[PDB]
RNA sequence: AAUUAGCUCUUGUGUU
């Protein structure tokens, strides 16, 4: 009766932006990225990668409500390093890692398939 | 053991619960008579020495 | 009423193993051996066949409402 | 119903093997509606002549 | 499944499950109750843990993917009856499709869904405030046709036409509606552990064992201590033994050949912890949980108190006639 | 919110293992029960 | 007889005067939601879409109400009736001519209930003053009333089939009265026994006892994860 | 228990150690039959298990006699609830 | 109105391929009751195509 | 001969025989027949 | 401030499951890979059913539900089909769907087992898993009962419905010896050794390592039969990368405007 | 003729007396149906003892 | 014009005009079931 | 825009 459609979890609608940045005002060099129609799959990996970076003072994420499909990532970096730079570098590092893993998996499968 | 053997082969030849009553092995006890009776919950546990 | 297509927990296809399970049971196999001979390892799949009652066989005993 | 009496609603000792000691409505009629035990039978009546 | 020939009976308010299951652990008494022939409930992988906080107070967490795979999915039939009768000399009801130019009192109800017999046809999708049987009585004529009950939204399963004792036409229409276990529905174990679904998580989000075993139902630990349903725990423990060993367990009330120690010893022979605990991994982060979680197969049932049959709201609806106050019900 | 999110890591459960005694406590419990039974038997004997 | 018509219960005095049936009411099953503030209640979309609150048109809020009237009664955040100042009312379920959709200052619009509306939430065995408290509405997907668990104690609620009633105040004066007297945060301490009525319950209490023990240690990652959940946090990470 | 979330010392004691004496109307199990609680005992038996003492814990399971006695003990709670609700409703209404 | 009561099919969007019945409609959108689900939705008429 | 400790099987054979002879609604049918 | 270099090692590969080990990566990445295995791997399954005539003992929606759960061999078409939400076509075209037709009639007295081989695909590359042991049972029919229907199968992943879930079981596990103490055994001697335990029979757990992180994650991915397991893993990696890249593009367009 | 007396199902005077499982299944009657109730105006009534 | 039903026992479809006794041409039976609709029905396999 | 009585069943309050 009140059941939302399944595709609501991952499909954006008119006027809905995938990602929005807001400047956190409590402390300098902090930002809140509000990603829509995503879940822990991206939040956890992005948080971990940001935690790898030694120029990030704080990196966390949360899902405000399990029935509303969006996440907030809070990133605070040291001065002279904008948190947006940290976010995009983390994404590039994930891409590099995934491509490397994909090619190595291909090579290992090729080896296994021929003894 | 004879009763249990004949009753294990029931639904084949003729033998049933009614015949079990007829041999005077089980008995219908009502709650008024149940005052004067004295039950054993289980045979082996409450009838040995 | 009829065998589920997939295990409720993991999603393994268990809908094609009911007839084989009955045949193995009729071929003098213990239920555990019958289940593991069909490649059902996790007990989540094992309960799907072990604890299933086939009710559609009785339903077929009635004559159809239309013919 | 709507009676302040509590004796009839209680579980008498005589309901052993006659009436189920656990099945009873939870509503306003607790203890007044009951169920038979598994092997309970109710006498149908016969002439005493 | 309340009766085998449920497809013939035109009962009112029939519920029936898709995949009823024989209990994995049974009492010897129920063999004579024909429970194994008409079972009511499913063995589900129940884990007793406080996962997120959506099962805290007599609430449960249901596995969404399991529900998608037909877990506890059910179907609800509802039957309507109506007969045309001779009201009087000038008043006479009759089945017939109303026409927009011959009947005076006529609402915006759609009459094209039902055919020229004045009856809906099987397989036709119906919803609330949709006429099903077209019945009119002469005054030139006033509407007396029946409607589907508000907020039902089913599919007409079958329609039957016959004659009553006094030889008048008389139709019974059975409408079916599939109920998916949404949140708010009520579930109960076999030891009085009732509760409502708090939220549903997909298989990815639920915790998992070393293998890919994820709970279907997660219940809160706090339901156990104050109520002391140790039988729930023992049944859960012996469900694992019955599932792995491959035989229906025995839970006869007064046995003395079965106790917790022997069950634990049997379980430890299948590579599990003897008390039934397992190491679960957090679903969201993949991290281990510092507390090993009690988990096993337990029999659950779906009670008929579904939330969709109770949700109700009002804003200036109908009124009573004696005292002009909002009606009851 | 904070405690419910930390419980995702810590976890909490209850099971059969939380109801077992160390098989030395069972002896003490049985001994106490036997002592009480002997005591009430003795009192009934004195009333006899 | 006439005496029976007003004698006791179900009579006129007790069945129609001291207590009556009311409009703008809802009744559903309650389920937990630990992600809501203690003064919030989550209602399904259909219940909100069925009940209306009447709002006076003003130049401050004429554009929004105009858009709401444009949406009609079909889409959720729309209106149901538009009432002219001369008592006349126009129903928005009949798609009337757009000249009627035009609204001016002295009108009323019966809009659907939206987030932030004030409702009185009640459980039927009403014993004390903490059984009829005021909450703020939040719209949620599925069809159950959802409420934070801290308030399950004043209601003696159980989340195992319990149903609760929701009343929607219909006027600005009534809404202000509810907000200033009977909001949940204002009923924390009861005059019955000058002690709190809402506390920390169930697994939150169990985990807070296991969480403040002497030997509980957290690394920076989990500390950051937890600090993500403080609403009142000032953004400064404490010295370890 | 120590957190105070749910349960108490008596619940743990009953689950682990012993259920204890059953009571109806504040007394031991009365002689429903003539001078015995159940037909399985001898007449005029005031011993512990004869008059409604459960010597087993919920883990070990209850023997049939003490199972019936525990059912007798449990019935009074439901009866008392069913009468107390209506008894206190009128008290509260009159106070109001 | 001509569209009311007509068996319609959704031609575009995430609801592509579903059939339904139009209950109430306007010059811009329409209300479709779905045959397969127990829910009525709102869709623009441009994605709607009459069937039969 | 006596049946020592092979009793659960006998104990349930007799009960199964009873429930085969008389169903679960025997009292009502018997009363109406009489 | 940069990524690490994971390594992969397969220990078993069959036509049903693959066991492998990933090394030198964060727990977050490994868990995300697992969740992508379960959730977001596009696959083909039946999602549109029209029943022309049904007279079996199951209602129509029962049959539709059973049909939806039938796995279909979709190994190379999933990369070639478009999502039905994305295809600029009116009504399902062969570029965004696959058509199946079923028509069974039981005239002879013996009951008919309506199975998966009765589904007739219009595309040779997308068929139920009966390509080359019994069939997925669908219905049983008596004399005089018939079932005629036509269906369309389209592309989707497990986040919508479980019928699009490709995997049967994902056995994720790390640190078999409790060396990180990420779980605390009240009594370690009651716990059986893990399958991957590099520990002697004497001791119960490895000694605590204060400076250690989760490494060497073990996967045992078992497929339901639709996609081959290595194809499952490769598609999951590609999908995760695509999601991250799309996020990066959106973030770039947002940063350039702020 | 005097009048009509209702018959509780599966009585000695019911049509479903002595009929086998096949016989009942040919009649659209469940063989597991206990009987034991009356049919009045098409509704199944039972007498609480 | 005529409507098609199906008999309960003989299972033979018969055309019965409106305002006629509910009876079957053979077997004189009294229970008639309406036949399935002809408009298309579409179920999502969810 | 088509009614009222009566009866029965059932749900939540059974915390300790
Ligand atoms: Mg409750
Ligand atoms: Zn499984
Ligand atoms: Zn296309
Ligand atoms: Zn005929």
């Amino acid at each position: 009766m009140n059941a939302p459609p399944a595709f609501e979890s991952f499909l954006l609608f008119e006027g809905e932006k995938k990602i929005t940045i807001n400047k956190d005002t409590k402390v300098p060099n902090a930002c809140l990225f509000t990603i829509n129609k995503e879940d822990h799959t991206l939040g956890n990996i992005i948080k971990s990668q940001l935690l790898k970076d030694p120029q990030v003072l704080f990196a966390g994420y949360k899902v405000p409500h399990p029935l509303e499909h969006k996440i907030i990532i809070r990133v605070q970096t040291t001065p002279d390093y904008s948190p947006q730079e940290a976010f995009t570098n983390a994404i590039t590092d994930l891409i590099s890692e995934l491509s490397l893993l994909e090619e190595r998996f291909r090579v290992a499968i090729k080896d296994k398939q021929e003894g | 053991k004879r009763h249990i053997d004949q009753l294990k082969e029931r639904e084949y030849n003729n033998y049933s619960w009614q015949d079990l009553v007829a041999s005077g092995v089980v008995e219908y006890i009502d709650t008024l008579e149940e005052e004067t009776v004295m039950l054993a919950m289980t045979p082996d546990d409450l009838q040995e020495k | 009423m009829i065998i589920p297509v997939r295990c409720f927990t993991c999603g393994k296809i268990v809908g094609n193993k009911w007839e084989a399970y009955l045949g193995l049971l009729q071929a003098e196999y213990t239920e555990g051996d019958a289940l593991d001979a069909l490649g059902l390892k996790r007990y989540c799949c094992r309960r799907m066949l072990l604890a299933h009652v086939d009710l559609i066989e009785k339903l077929l005993n009635y004559a159809p409402l239309e013919k | 119903r709507d009676g302040k009496l509590a004796k009839p609603r209680q579980l008498h000792n005589t309901l052993w093997g006659m009436v189920c000691p656990a099945e009873t409505p939870e509503g306003h009629a607790v203890g007044l509606v009951k169920n038979l035990a598994l092997m309970a039978y109710i006498s149908v009546g016969s002439q005493p002549s | 499944v309340y009766i085998t020939n449920f497809h013939v009976r035109m009962d009112t308010l029939a519920h029936v499950l898709y995949y009823p299951q024989k209990p994995l652990v049974t009492t010897r008494s129920m063999e004579y109750l024909r429970f194994r022939e008409l079972p009511a409930g499913i063995n589900s992988i129940v884990a007793i843990a406080s996962y997120t906080g959506y099962n805290q107070e007599d609430s449960v967490i249901m596995n969404r993917s399991a529900v998608d795979r037909g877990f506890f999915r059910s179907v609800f039939y509802r039957s309507y009856k109506e007969q045309e009768s001779k009201k009087g000399f000038d008043q006479e009801e009759v089945f017939e499709k109303p026409t927009r130019e011959t009947c005076q009192g006529m609402r915006h109800a759609i009459y094209d869904k039902l055919d020229d017999d004045g009856l809906i046809a099987p397989g036709v999708r119906v919803s609330g405030d949709d006429v099903i049987i077209g019945k009119t009585v002469t005054l030139t004529k006033r509407d007396c046709s029946t409607f589907l009950r508000t907020s039902e939204t089913g599919i007409v399963d079958q329609v039957m036409v016959t004659l009553n004792q006094e030889g008048y036409k008389f139709c019974k229409i059975r409408v079916r509606s599939v109920r998916i276990p949404q949140i708010g529905d009520k579930f109960a174990s076999r030891h009085g552990q009732k509760g409502t679904c708090g939220i549903q998580y997909r298989q990815e989000d639920m915790p998992f064992t070393c293998e890919g075993i994820t709970p279907d139902i997660i219940i809160n630990p706090h339901a156990i201590p104050s109520r002391m349903t140790i039988g729930h725990l023992i049944e859960c423990l012996q469900g694992k033994v019955s599932a792995n060993k491959g035989e229906i367990g025995d839970a006869t009330p007064f046995n003395d050949a079965v106790n917790v120690q022997k069950i634990s010893n049997l379980l430890s022979d299948y590579g599990y912890h003897l008390r039934g605990n397992e190491v679960l991994y957090n679903g969201f982060t993949g991290r281990k949980i510092t507390s090993q979680i009690f988990i096993g197969p337990t029999y659950y049932q779906r009670l008929k108190h579904m939330v969709d049959d109770k949700i109700h709201s009002r804003a200036r609806g109908p009124i009573q006639i004696l005292n002009r106050q909002p009606m009851e019900g | 919110t904070v405690i419910n999110n930390w419980l995702l890591i810590e976890g909490h459960t209850i099971g059969i293992g939380d109801s077992i005694a160390d098989s030395k406590t069972y002896q003490d419990i049985q001994n106490t029960i036997k002592k009480a039974k002997q005591d009430v038997i003795e009192v009934i004997e004195k009333a006899h | 007889s006439l005496k029976q018509r007003l004698k006791g219960k179900e009579g006129r005095v007790r069945g129609n005067l001291m207590g009556k049936r009311v409009d703008f009411s809802a009744r559903t099953v309650i389920t937990p939601d630990p992600n809501l503030s203690i003064d919030q209640v989550g209602v399904p979309r259909s219940i909100a879409a069925n009940m209306t609150f009447a709002e006076i048109v003003t130049p401050f809020n004429i554009d929004r109400l105009q858009e709401l009237v444009r949406r009609g009664n079909s889409q959720y955040p729309g209106a149901k009736y538009i009432i002219r100042d001369n008592g006349d009312r126009i129903d928005l379920r009949f798609h009337p001519k757009p000249s009627d959709l035009h609204l001016q200052t002295g009108y009323k619009v019966e809009r659907h209930m939206c987030d932030g509306d004030i409702v009185i939430f009640n459980r039927q065995p009403t014993l004390h003053k903490m059984s009829m408290m005021g909450h703020r509405v939040r719209i949620l997907p599925w069809s159950t009333f959802r409420l934070n668990l801290s308030v399950t104690t004043p209601y003696n609620a159980d989340f195992d089939g319990d149903e609760m009633n929701l009343h929607l105040p219909q006027s600005l004066e009534t809404r202000a009265e509810i907000q200033e007297l009977a909001m949940v945060p204002r009923m924390i301490v009861t005059p019955q026994s000058n002690r709190p009525v809402m506390g920390i319950v169930q697994d939150t209490l169990t985990a807070v006892r296991k969480f403040t023990k002497r030997d509980v240690f957290l690394e920076r990652g989990e500390v950051m994860n937890l600090l993500m959940f403080l609403s009142t946090w000032d953004g400064k990470v404490p010295q370890p | 228990v120590v957190s105070g979330a749910k349960g108490s010392k008596i619940n743990i004691s009953q689950v682990i150690a012993v259920v204890g004496q059953q009571n109806v109307e504040g007394k031991r199990i009365p002689f429903g039959f003539k001078h015995r609680t159940l037909p399985h005992f001898i007449k005029d038996d005031y011993g512990p298990e004869s008059r409604g003492f459960v010597e087993n814990s919920y883990l070990a399971g209850l023997t049939p006699t003490e199972f019936f006695f525990h059912a007798m003990g449990g019935r009074e709670g439901l009866i008392d609830t069913a009468v107390k609700t209506a008894e206190t409703g009128y008290i509260q209404r009159r106070l109001i | 109105n001509e569209l009311i009561g007509q068996t319609v099919r959704i031609s575009q969007g995430p609801y592509k391929g579903y059939i339904g019945v139009v209950k109430d409609a306007t010059e811009s959108t329409a209300r479709v009751e779905l045959h397969s689900t127990c829910q009525t939705i709102s869709v623009d008429r441009q994605r709607l195509t009459t069937v039969g | 001969e006596i049946t020592p400790d092979l009793w659960q099987e006998a104990c349930w054979i007799v009960i199964s025989s009873y429930f085969d002879e008389k169903g679960l609604v025997r009292q009502q049918l018997d009363s109406f027949d009489e | 401030p940069y990524a690490n270099q994971p390594t992969v090692r397969i220990t078993e590969l069959t036509d049903e499951n693959v066991k492998f080990i990933i090394e030198n990566t964060d727990l977050a990445v490994a868990n995300s890979i697992r969740r992508v295995f379960i959730a977001e791997v596009p696959i083909i399954a039946i999602d549109w059913v029209q029943i022309d005539a049904n007279s079996s003992v199951l209602h129509d929606e029962f049959i539709a539900h059973r049909l939806g759960l039938i796995p279909l061999t979709s190994d190379d078409i999933v990369d070639k089909l478009q999502y039905s939400r994305d295809c600029t076509c009116e009504e399902f075209c062969p570029e965004c769907s696959v058509e199946f037709t079923l028509d069974v009639r039981c005239n002879e007295d013996q009951t008919r087992h309506v199975t998966s081989r009765d589904l007739i695909s219009n595309s040779p590359r997308v068929i139920p898993v009966t390509s080359r042991q019994d069939d997925i049972l669908i219905v049983k029919l008596r004399k005089g009962q018939e079932l005629r229907l036509r269906a369309y199968a389209k592309k989707g992943f497990g986040k919508e419905h479980a019928k699009w879930n490709p995997t049967a079981g994902v056995a994720f596990e790390y640190d078999p010896d409790n060396a990180l103490r990420h779980t605390v055994y009240p009594k370690p001697e009651e716990w059986p050794k893990s399958e991957y335990s590099e520990l002697d029979e004497d001791e119960s757990q490895a000694p605590y390592d204060p400076n250690g992180k989760p490494e060497r994650f073990y996967y045992n991915v078992e497929s339901c039969g639709s996609l081959r397991p290595e194809t499952i893993v490769l598609s999951a990696l590609s999908g995760l990368k695509k999601k991250l890249s799309d996020l990066q593009t959106q973030l770039s367009h947002e940063i350039q405007s702020d | 003729f005097i009048g009509k007396i209702p018959i509780m199902l599966r009585s000695t005077y019911c049509l479903l007396n002595g009929l086998t499982d096949r016989d009942l299944c040919e009649l659209n009657e469940c063989p597991l149906d206990p009987g034991g109730y009356f049919i009045i105006n098409g509704s199944e009534k039972v007498l609480i003892a | 014009q005529p409507m098609i039903y199906i008999c309960g026992e003989c299972h033979t479809e018969n055309e019965i005009k409106s305002r006629d006794p509910i009876r079957c041409r053979e077997c004189g039976y009294r229970i008639m079931y309406k036949k399935r609709t002809k408009r298309l029905v579409v179920f999502d396999a969810r």
